[PDB]
RNA sequence: CGCCCGGGGCCGAGGGUCCGCGGCCUCCUCCCC
RNA sequence: GCCGCGCCGCCGAGGCGGGAGGGCCCGCGGGAGCCGCCAGGGGUCCGCGGCGAUGUCGGUGUCCCACCCGACCCG
RNA sequence: ACGAGUAGGAGGGCCGCCGCGGUGGGCGCGGAAGCCCCGGGCGAGGGCCCGGGUGGAGCCGCCGCGGGUGCAGAUCUUGG
């Protein structure tokens, strides 16, 4: 099979090993140094035919090619960044949507950089499904949910809009209870914990986020 | 003596319509209507002229003959091409490449015809 | 008149972005070969020295 | 059929033919900055080593007066006296905040004495000069102000004189060498920024609290702010 | 509650120049320029009524109205900041209510 | 009809350049007319006053004369200066003339439509 | 840029290679499955 | 003050030749070769949400008005 | 790379006006010129195009050509 990189990353665009280091952790001493048409018979003879004929139409102008870039690589290929203080189990609070000021608890990164969010539904009726992290604040406490099994169809697509009126499917309440199921227990020893996330976050006279602890 | 005769009629033809900062021709056997030297449809001695044909269907492709140049009752040779869009097509990319006869202006008749058959 | 033309130069070169070599990797290296030497060797010896 | 052949492996010839002379010319550019790499510690420990023999026998060991200065223009165009304005040419200094770097002599010190109320220089370090090549270093090929992007421009009109690469050029402007005149003047005046964290006072000299004439070795403090 | 009271103390200027694509605003509980550092990226909000009913995203029309902006840096050692909408901000804004979201969040 | 490319047209500036002291006065019109007075604050642009109109404003080449719409207006007066359009089509739109009669417009009308050319005055008269 | 990491604001003008690496071109071992 | 020798001091200003080993290095030994990556000759997404004919959407620069700033009448 | 400007000089104008030779198989009672417009626009500007209304018979683009060719001033002239 395909050997990884040997040259470990010691920065961002540098190897930690030279040219030469490189060459003996390889032993590279060891080494040494169509079909445009398709042809089909017929009841006179046998016609052969080109795959992809010349244009039926042609537009009265057309726009030039664009140059040749790099580093612009589509959405499905960019980096994800997450920050820090954002760790499985620590409890979010939602900024935006219908459920603005609402506290959850955080699950999971999704592949697109959308945190898999959950309330859980039986505390402030909040189901599973997406916030990005800049319109979430995370707070410094964080419940223990590395015993928390999380089925692996949840994804993308599985909380992608179907696109008339919206109805919540027995999947999606079959998913809700399996994870459900497993915060609850663990919700509970921490005292206070049910009535905080069934709370919701809003700014009094006096308080100031720049001087807040969260 | 194209470029000499581009000199006279470069500014001062009949065909030239100067408005909106934009310079149009008016001749016949002109692709892009445009007042250029290269498209110009009465300077060279082949001119290519794609034109809608006396019915409803069909274009005609003008040819300016080799020694049809003084004689203008005998100098174009009109070519009749009622078929398919694909085929009209290879018709008229066959006339201009296949017998080196105006290659500069291949895609610019081949634009112009697909504009005809619509 | 074909034999006494140059080739002809049907090359279209425009403005470059000029890009920092102090901020840009790839930019000092084009400009210095041993620059990557160097950081190679600063980064290593920072990490020999603690 | 061996007539397409042969032009073709022609043709490959010559594209090898460049390649190798590349990784040749960027071997010796290579071993150039190593060498600079190394001259440039040298430079410092030697007059440490001096400065310490000097003060173990009781003596002084008075370093050698710095050859090169960057000017940098502090004032406007506006109200300047003829003797003045020229020599502000003659450094290239025909604007608010741009610099040149000048070989110091009797003849250049004494230009710089005509002009002290309109320039502000001193002695820069290899950091200076680096950071002006490098960010702000710009070229002059047929008086057009050519960005350095390739070490192309560089050999092409500097190299009957022995620079081939950047570090050449960095190498003659710090180290004043016999080609510092062609080397200097093929750089472009450096158009510097304003200084960032104001000045103390434009209108009188660096001695009495001011910003205009000669500050030996603070003139790396003031490139900072404006490179 | 989810955004902070700021107000409209007035555009970028001088002494005989305003330059009316920059507004100062002034957060209720900055009084610091080493506090200011919180706000720097928030979305602002000139949240107003008028007569006319305009669309309203999630909900139904209504005479609200809104010119979103962005705090970009801060301003002086009081605690000011500075901030960039959309479109410039109505004289008539100077002193009302700007409201400081929470997002985009770093916390 | 859409043209070949839409792109975001930048002006610099929309209002107009009024003259100096156009509206003190109705015999003075708004036409700019570039004040040449000796203690003209216009005319040493002060503070304040009314702009001069000087290149700089001029705007992009790429999307100069460039209608709202994409397209650029070209005034034509009967079949053949439309047919003219025929290519270009995705750059150029029609606009019939002022001086042309209603029946004459309809046949214009009905020409361009076939031509897949954009009319900046399709429904004038009729 | 002396070495590395991070944050905020502003914008993408143009539109027919150079410079760094890595895998394979050599056989295996361990982790992960 | 020069010149010669000797002693001594000089992060390693240092250079040469050799010796006991230990181990840190090399644009030395890797290129008319295929594949990818990218701090590499100026931006893209092969990402996405809300709103929909009787009251809403965009424009309405040049119709009125309001406020902040600037602003004295031309020749 | 550069961009101030009076007096002044020079160039460009697909700025505008009147008339002529050409030219557009131009335009027009199915409505020309003129005039009005909280109509749509374009040009950096001079200006121009389009729409509506009014009007009732001529009018315009392009290449050249000829000027009695562009007004806010002159205690301008005439009229209101
Ligand atoms: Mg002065
Ligand atoms: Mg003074
Ligand atoms: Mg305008
Ligand atoms: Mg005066
Ligand atoms: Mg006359
Ligand atoms: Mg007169
Ligand atoms: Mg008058």
């Amino acid at each position: 099979k395909h050997h990884c990189s040997r040259n470990p990353v010691l920065a961002r665009g540098i190897g930690k090993y030279s040219r030469s280091a490189m060459y003996a952790r390889k032993a590279l001493y060891k080494r040494k140094f169509p079909k445009v048409t398709v042809t089909k018979t017929v009841g006179g003879g046998t016609r052969v035919v080109k795959l992809r004929k010349m244009p039926r139409y042609y537009p009265t102008e057309d726009v030039p090619r664009k140059l040749l870039s790099h580093g612009k690589k589509p959405f499905s290929q960019h980096k994800r960044k997450l920050r820090s203080s954002i760790t499985p189990g620590t409890v979010l609070i939602l900024l935006n949507g219908r459920h603005r000021g609402k506290r959850v608890v955080f699950l999971k990164q999704l592949p697109t950089g959308l945190l898999l969010v959950t309330g859980p539904l039986a505390i402030n009726r909040i189901p599973l499904r997406r916030a990005h992290q800049k319109f979430v604040i995370a707070t410094s406490t964080k419940v223990d949910i590395s015993t928390v099994k999380i089925p692996k169809h949840l994804t993308d697509s599985y909380f992608k809009k179907k696109k008339e009126k919206y109805s919540v499917t027995q999947q999606r309440k079959a998913d809700q209870k399996f994870v459900d199921s497993q915060l609850l227990p663990l919700i509970k020893k921490e005292p206070q914990l049910r009535g905080y996330l069934r709370s919701a976050f809003f700014l009094s006279n006096g308080m100031y986020p720049h001087k807040l602890v969260f | 003596s194209a470029h000499l005769q581009w000199m006279v009629i470069r500014n001062c033809s009949s065909f030239i319509v100067k408005r909106n900062h934009q310079v149009f021709s008016t001749e016949p056997n002109n692709l892009k209507a445009r007042n250029s030297f290269r498209y110009n449809g009465l300077i060279h001695k082949k001119t290519v002229g794609v034109q809608p044909a006396a019915d409803g269907k069909g274009v005609i492709v003008v040819l300016k003959k080799r020694a049809g140049q003084r004689k203008p009752a005998t100098s174009y040779e009109k070519i009749s091409i009622n078929k398919n869009s694909r085929s009209t097509l290879s018709s008229v990319r066959h006339i201009i490449r296949k017998n080196n006869y105006r290659k500069d202006l291949r895609m610019a008749a081949l634009r112009r015809a697909s504009a005809i058959l619509k | 008149i074909q034999r006494a033309l140059r080739a002809p130069n049907k090359k279209v070169k425009r403005r470059e972005l000029k890009k920092n070599p102090l901020k840009n990797l790839r930019i000092m290296m084009r400009l210095n070969p041993y620059a990557k030497t160097a950081r190679r060797h600063a980064i290593l010896q920072q990490l020999e020295n603690i | 059929r061996k007539q397409f052949a042969a032009a073709k492996l022609k043709r490959v010839k010559k594209i090898l033919a460049a390649k190798k002379l590349r990784k040749t010319k960027r071997k010796v550019i290579f071993k150039r900055a190593e060498s600079y790499y190394k001259e440039y510690r040298q430079i410092y420990r030697k007059e440490v080593r001096l400065a310490r023999i000097a003060r173990k026998a009781g003596n002084f060991y008075v370093p050698a007066e710095p050859k090169l200065a960057f000017v940098i223009r502090i004032r406007g165009i506006n109200g300047v006296s003829p003797k003045v304005r020229k020599v502000l040419q003659l450094l290239r200094l025909r604007q608010i905040f741009n610099g040149t770097f000048v070989k110091l002599n009797k003849a250049s010190i004494n230009m710089l004495r005509l002009a002290e109320p309109y320039i502000a220089w001193g002695y820069p370090n290899l950091k200076s000069v680096r950071q002006l090549i490098y960010k702000r270093g710009y070229l002059k090929i047929k008086n057009q102000r050519i960005p350095m992007t390739d070490n192309s421009l560089i050999e092409k009109y500097l190299g009957k004189k022995g620079l081939m690469c950047v570090e050449d050029l960095i190498h003659e402007i710090y180290t004043v060498g016999k080609n510092f005149k062609a080397a200097n003047n093929f750089l472009w005046p450096f158009k510097l920024s304003s200084p960032r964290g104001g000045m103390n006072k434009k209108t009188t000299h660096f001695v009495e609290g001011g910003d205009a004439g000669n500050r030996e070795d603070q003139i790396n403090r003031m490139i900072r702010r404006m490179n | 509650r989810l955004w902070c009271k700021a107000t409209f103390a007035g555009y970028k200027r001088g002494l005989r120049n305003q330059r009316e694509h920059t507004a100062l605003l002034k957060i209720e509980g900055v009084y610091a320029r080493d506090e200011t550092e919180f706000y720097f990226g928030k979305r602002c909000a000139y949240v107003y009524k008028a007569k006319n009913n305009t669309v309203t995203p999630g909900g139904k029309p209504n005479r609200t109205r809104v010119i979103w902006g962005k705090v970009t840096r801060a301003h002086g050692n009081s605690g000011m900041v500075r901030a960039k909408f959309r479109s410039n901000l109505p004289a008539k804004a100077i002193g009302h209510r700007i409201r400081v979201m929470l997002y985009p969040s770093r916390i | 009809l859409r043209p070949l490319t839409k792109p975001k047209i930048v002006k610099k500036r929309t209002k107009k350049f009024i003259r100096h002291q156009s509206d003190r006065y109705v015999k003075i019109s708004r036409n700019w007319r570039k004040p040449r007075g000796i203690d003209n604050r216009a005319r040493r642009r002060f503070k304040g006053q009314i702009l001069m109109p000087n290149i700089g404003y001029g705007s992009n080449k790429k999307t100069k004369h460039m209608l709202p719409t994409g397209f650029k207006k070209f005034l034509v007066h009967n079949i053949k200066e439309l047919e003219v359009l025929m290519m270009s089509n995705k750059s150029f739109c029609a606009e019939i003339a002022h001086n042309v009669s209603s029946k004459n417009r309809k046949t214009i009308v009905e020409r361009a439509a076939q031509l897949a050319i954009k009319v900046t005055n399709p429904n004038a008269r009729l």
